[PDB]
RNA sequence: AGUCUUAAACACACCGCUCGUCACGUAACA
RNA sequence: GCGAGAAGGGAAGUGUGUUUCAAAG
RNA sequence: UAAUACAGGGUUGAACUGUGGGUUAGUUUCAAUGCCCAAGGCAGAGCACUGGAUUGGAUACCCAGGGAACUGUGCUCCCAUUAAUAAGAAUC
RNA sequence: GAUUAAGCUGCAUUACGUUUAAACUUUACACUGGAUACGUUUUAAUGUUAACUUACUA
RNA sequence: ACAGUUACCGUAGCUGUAGAUGAAUGCUAAUUAUAGAGUAUAUCUCCUAUGACACUGCAUAACAUA
RNA sequence: UUUUAUGAUCCCAGGCUGGUUUAAUAAGUCAAAGUUUAGCCAGAGUCG
RNA sequence: UCUUUGCCUGGAGGUUCGUACAGUUGUAGGUAAAAGGUAUGUUAGAGACU
RNA sequence: AGAGGCUUGAUAGUACUACCGUAAGUACAUAAUAUACAGUCCCAGCAGUAGCGGUUAAACUAUAGAAGAGUCGAGUAUUAUCCAUACAUACCAGGCGUAAAAAGCGUUCAUCCAU
RNA sequence: AGAUCAUCGAAUAUAACGG
RNA sequence: UUUUUUUUUUUUUUUUUUUUUUUUUUUUUUU
RNA sequence: GGUACGAAGUCGAAACAAGGUAGUUGAUGGUGAACCAGUGGCUGAACAAAAA
């Protein structure tokens, strides 16, 4: 939790903007594409510390869904959240693929 | 910043970063360009010009200033009055007589005691640290030793006078930035104060502040020493604290930019041309420049009628007019007569009745 | 015997300084 | 016919809460 | 630490390459002396051990004998822990 | 015999332990339930007791 | 925010002193009648009361036209 | 096939937030890593 | 002047694959000075000389 | 003293929001002191890291010891509690020669850093 | 509906699925 | 125990690199 | 068994400075008490110490 005066500093606002995306979108790279029509997207987030005034990074691995199964391992993609639960692990939907690794 | 795996697979502009193919202006690159222009005009150097007439034809002139026999043949052949006290005082005693001793102040810091061992017993000698400096623009610290506390104080003060150093203080009594100071554990942070507020410091050290000539400041000692005594390290903190101060006149000379205060307007930078506009003009040569200069056809100055002003006594306040009220005329008449009196008005009387 | 050089955990400065076993008494981790 | 736990600390750690948005039974 | 065989490192010359890097666990080799085990022996040395000295009241100081310990592809890093008390970049 | 099967997660008295652990009102300005109505009414409200560990006060 | 710790000099570590008063205790004062804010404050044992009488409405067809 | 030092398996205890003035050229424009007092959200079921 | 690894908080102290593996500075009875050092003095069966 | 609790050996700068030398309880009445003195004498005690007490030190007891020299006041003071005042709880704002602190020497994983 | 450091008690770590 | 002579066995740092010579090129305020 | 504090008695002369014939340390052996013998490492090492 952040105090009222902690929500107006440039350090916190800058971190917020980086994390914040349209439709709560995220950026990550796929690390597992073994199961059919399934890909695990590894997203990286950021956080601010009001004590030492330094920002660190922590990975957030999540599961996604692909229709055409165009994405492959080691390919940065875009994910979008959803207001339901489908499958045991599936919690995201693909939109597009930015980069493609050769084979 | 944040050179993560994801950032490294997106910031690469190209598969190869050919740095050797970069175009950077080097020294040899420009040298070759100039040489290529010269068709088959090279680097050349010049030696110093040594002329004998520079000093041969000038040294003789300096001789005329000392050719007199009374200034060349010779080479190549204790009290001061103090009128309000009226007592003899040692003048020189290893002290510059030119410097006035009736304008400085001293402040006793501490009187430490030491111990010395000898073949028989122990020997003790006292010491003191006395800081002497004018309270306008001067400061100094002296240290010495003596057999007794009274003698130690006098000896310590002697060194302070001989080691007087100038400071860089603002004319306006307003520092620029707060200075900080260190020697081992110590920290002496001087917090400036607004103009017209006065000094604010420890009462014990209050006199010290005054002696420094610093106005509108908050001097605080942040743990002068965390071990042993705290008087010796403290001595050197002052020295390397006031040297860092800078005034307007200093920064402006090198900064060549607007460095003015808030109250005054362009006091140090404004330099009216007092040798071009107010140039003298005589009536014998004025007629010649009338037919050569541009004729006067302009309208931008109304208050342009003044000459040599002669001191004259006037009384604008006591000036009867046709529009003043009857009461004002009466009131001014009595007041005017009181100031012109030279028998009662310009006198001092102790008792009320003429006793 | 009087100086010089070096060392020092002493500076009431070698009648200095300082350690260990055993004997008696008071206590906390039992 | 209508109102009434207006005296509740027993459960839970990645939860309870906070923040950003949305909601024409 | 002369000769010979195997394979490293450093200095200089040419070619090639065209940002290849600094630090480093849930990691991996080596590492004086001592001890267990094992292999051992016929030299030079010596802890323990009755083998010739003590005192101004107690001793290993000064000789000699003396079956442990001294070459390991092993078990193995406790220390005063192997070329200063920083592994890198910039100012000469 | 006809359905004859009663005492709290609440409140109060007494007692033990701990350096310390709360009972005195014409309880009627409000909020709120009910209702056709400022037509009714209710301790969760309000006002007083206090070893002052605070404001104000010729 | 400053002093003290052999009567020389870096570290390190102590005593008094500031504010916040959301416990207890000692001494002395009930001294006009315009005296206050917060979980209204914690653990355990015995006994008694509650539970059919709780607020409101007969507009719950009432008191009913010279 | 899946998690795993960016703490996977796993034992005990703690429920989250707001509260206006507030001195000092630390003159805060929100009291500056973390301090509270009327308050918000939230707190399973049972007459067999 | 800048990047990253590791480590310490005055001095000081502990019961009388299962006898295995892993792991360890810290919950005291007590204390107010341990200690680096420039200089002086003193001691020295420690070196030299009027 | 309309009225009580503290201190009476040294040490401590005794609080800060307006004013910031731009002015009187200014003078007479109206000027004094407590490092004078009394009791015990390593015994009885006080106190704060440092301490005092033997022959009498403003340090122990005592104020008809004198209309107590001082700070608060209808309260005062002791203990206790916390982010315990720059003992910096160390980005602001402390270290790794001798003093408490750099792993015996080296190649690699992740993170951070780089032109 | 999305995002949203964990801390103390000194410490002792690889576990669950299919051939 | 000394001297002399003629072939056994264990073991392998005495001789052999140097005025610390780069802007001297680096070690920590004060006593 | 071992450790803390107070008082203080006996038995010894280990550290200081080359007298204990240098002295701390890693792993062993031994001895009523200073601790002692051997190997490795260090200086926190004293004395002595070159021409043709």
């Amino acid at each position: 939790h952040y105090k009222t005066w902690q929500r107006n500093t440039a350090g916190y606002l800058r971190t917020f903007m980086r994390n914040k995306l349209p439709n709560n979108e995220m950026i990550g790279y796929v690390i597992n594409d073994k199961h059919p029509k399934s890909i695990r997207v590894a997203c990286d987030r950021f956080m601010y510390v009001m004590r030492y005034k330094k920002t660190f990074r922590y990975t957030k691995k999540v599961w996604a869904h692909d229709e055409e199964s165009e994405a492959r391992l080691g390919d940065v993609v875009r994910i979008q959240p959803l207001g339901y639960r489908i499958g045991p692990w599936k919690n995201y939907v693909l939109v597009r693929v930015l980069h493609k690794e050769p084979r | 910043l944040h050179n993560s795996h994801q950032a490294r697979v997106l910031r690469r502009r190209h598969v190869y970063r050919d740095k050797h193919l970069d175009h950077v202006p080097t020294e040899r690159a420009r040298q070759l360009a100039e040489q290529r222009s010269a068709f088959e005009p090279h680097l050349r150097v010049k030696l110093e010009k040594e002329k004998f007439l520079r000093d041969c034809m000038r040294e003789q002139e300096n001789l005329a200033a000392l050719f007199t026999e009374t200034e060349k043949e010779t080479l190549l052949g204790q009290t001061v009055y103090d009128a309000e006290k009226g007592m003899f005082v040692r003048e020189r005693e290893g002290v510059d007589p030119l410097i006035k001793l009736h304008e400085l102040r001293q402040t006793l810091l501490s009187v430490s005691r030491m111990m010395s061992m000898n073949k028989q017993g122990r020997v003790y000698y006292f010491r003191a640290i006395v800081a002497v400096g004018n309270g306008r623009g001067l400061f100094g610290i002296g240290i010495a030793f003596g057999p007794s506390p009274k003698e130690a104080r006098s000896n310590a003060a002697l060194a302070a006078i001989q080691n007087l150093d100038h400071i860089d203080f603002d004319v306006g009594r307003t520092l620029t930035t707060p200075v900080h100071g260190s020697e081992y554990s110590a920290h002496v942070k001087i917090v400036p104060r607004p103009l017209g507020k006065g000094l604010k410091s420890n009462l014990r050290y209050l006199p010290l502040l005054y002696l420094m000539g610093i106005d509108n400041c908050r001097v605080s000692f942040y743990g002068p020493s965390a071990s042993a005594r705290w008087f010796t390290r403290a001595k050197a903190l002052k020295r390397a604290l006031e040297q860092l101060q800078s005034r307007r006149t200093l920064a402006n000379a090198t900064g060549q930019k607007y460095d003015l205060l808030v109250a005054p307007g362009e006091h140090w930078m404004h330099w009216p041309d007092r040798w071009f506009r107010p140039i003298s003009t005589e009536y014998a040569r004025m007629l010649e420049r009338i037919k050569k200069k541009r004729p006067p056809s302009y309208r931008r100055g109304f208050r342009a009628a003044i000459d040599e002003v002669i001191p004259e006594e006037i009384r604008p306040e006591f000036t009867p007019y046709t529009w003043k009220s009857p009461l004002q005329k009466w009131a001014e008449e009595l007041k005017r007569k009181r100031l012109t009196s030279h028998n009662v008005y310009e006198t001092e009387v102790f008792l009320h009745p003429p006793a």
